[PDB]
């Protein structure tokens, strides 16, 4: 399965999705800079509308514990 | 493998059955998963080419992958021979011969020869050259066997 | 079972067939040159029409990762 | 088997029960599968003829194959005797006797005799000669037992 | 069970019978020459008519892989 | 058992629990099957009479066979005493006593006595004499327990 095919379900907790992401990211062998680009970009983009909304409110500069606690009720 | 003895010299000792079986069990359980590569790397510590063919030859199952690896090992070996040409004139009595891709793959060399190269001063890391080919070929497999 | 009796099903993935092939090839003891001849020849010949069609489009010079990714949807 | 001791000499040590049992378990699980041959080869490292008959005699089941192997071992042994004739005149007091097919098969030789031949200088690899016969006979079996 | 009581069924593969034979032969302790006599004699004699017929066509001098492959379809 | 120590002498060391348990497990699984005899033979390498009674006494089940064996061991022992008469006159201060059937069976001898006979020069192989009686009695059992 390709990294672009990794997406969050409509009922799937973000948490279970983030695990899937760094597992597939774990099978990507690209430069770190590209993998940083993938992190800030693709993760949020394939996140579900309800959490996506939430993550837009965190702004930039956000870290994984704060994202992970931010989308917990969703 | 070639290990250091108490006396302070490097001598060959055989690999252990529950090490062998641990190699088997990893492959049984985690197939092509990435954790196989660090795992391999730890269990290949101080290992010979001969021991590395033993580990590859003792696999059962996943024969498409085993063939892809073989063919990667030969490609990487063909590339060793290409990049490193044979040296000028006859081999010195005082010296031992330079390896080829097939000596690195363990095929054309004997154990005592594999111990000569590694234990001698300077030593040559023919394990680590095969190890990269194995890891490289492991990447090929992992990338393919991703679904 | 003989190597000539190894053939791909009409619904069988190529992949499962290629595994069967190098297992049976693993029990053949012939010269390498003959086994090379068997590889390029018999594998494609007993491959199913849908994949067979696919493999004809790869042309010659093809390697196993490219054959294996080529007949994946079939 | 005959192993190297810490002191730096080759001495006999007995084979281990969980080694024995690992030999048993391989045969139980993988029967005539090809992985049995590298497996055998690893577990036969430094082994005597005597230990090799022990391993063959301790099999249960697959008695048609066990008989085919026996008969291959005797054929290969008959062939050893044919190819290598006995030597000229009486045996020297200063020397030890040349082996026959049956000494290689372990049958006519004693352990101390098997240790004399292997530990002595030059050493003779009577294990490796039996090993090829076993591997050859293993090919016969594998080829037959293919379905 | 005695070695004389070892016989091949009318539907039993020879193979399964030959296994039984060298297991029981494995519990006989007689001289090798006698055990050779038992091998060439009793095995064929208690073999079923269909395979028995087959084995008669192999003639003498035959070895176990050739007997075992000879009575395979029976 | 009596094993060789690093220093280069023969000393007694105790047999291991997973060796003991492996003896138990063989008997559990393969009962009277012939593979039991090579198996026994390997696990009895360097063993004392005392250790051999330990192995026989630790059996559970198959008590008809265990009694038949006992009675074979005593018959073979009675036969030892018959064939080898006691020697002329009193025992020398400088020497140690010749064994009887019951010393071979371990019954009338102590461990230190069993170590005296085996370690002394010439050594006497009281293990191997009991071993044949065990193997002989094993044949009796195997032949009977064939169905």
């Amino acid at each position: 399965t390709s990294i672009l095919d990794i997406r969050q379900g409509p009922k799937e907790p973000f948490r279970d999705y983030v695990d899937r992401f760094y597992k597939t990211l774990r099978a990507e062998q690209a430069s770190q800079e590209v993998k940083n680009w993938m992190t800030e970009t693709l993760l949020v983009q394939n996140a579900n509308p309800d959490c996506k909304t939430i993550l837009k409110a965190l702004g930039p500069g956000a870290t994984l514990e704060e994202m992970m606690t931010a989308c917990q009720g969703v | 493998p070639i290990v250091q003895n108490l006396q302070g010299q490097m001598v060959h000792q055989a690999i252990s059955p529950r090490t062998l079986n641990a190699w088997v069990k990893v492959v049984e359980e985690k197939a092509f998963s990435p954790e196989v590569i660090p795992m391999f790397s730890a269990l290949s510590e101080g290992a010979t080419p001969q021991d590395l063919n033993t580990m590859l030859n003792t696999v059962g199952g996943h024969q498409a992958a085993m063939q892809m690896l073989k063919e990667t090992i030969n490609e990487e070996a063909a590339e060793w021979d290409r990049l490193h040409p044979v040296h000028a004139g006859p081999i010195a009595p005082g010296q031992m011969r330079e390896p080829r891709g097939s000596d690195i793959a363990g095929t054309t060399s004997t154990l005592q020869e594999q111990i000569g190269w590694m234990t001698h001063n300077p030593p040559i890391p023919v394990g680590e050259i095969y190890k990269r080919w194995i890891i490289l070929g492991l990447n090929k497999i992992v990338r393919m066997y991703s679904p």
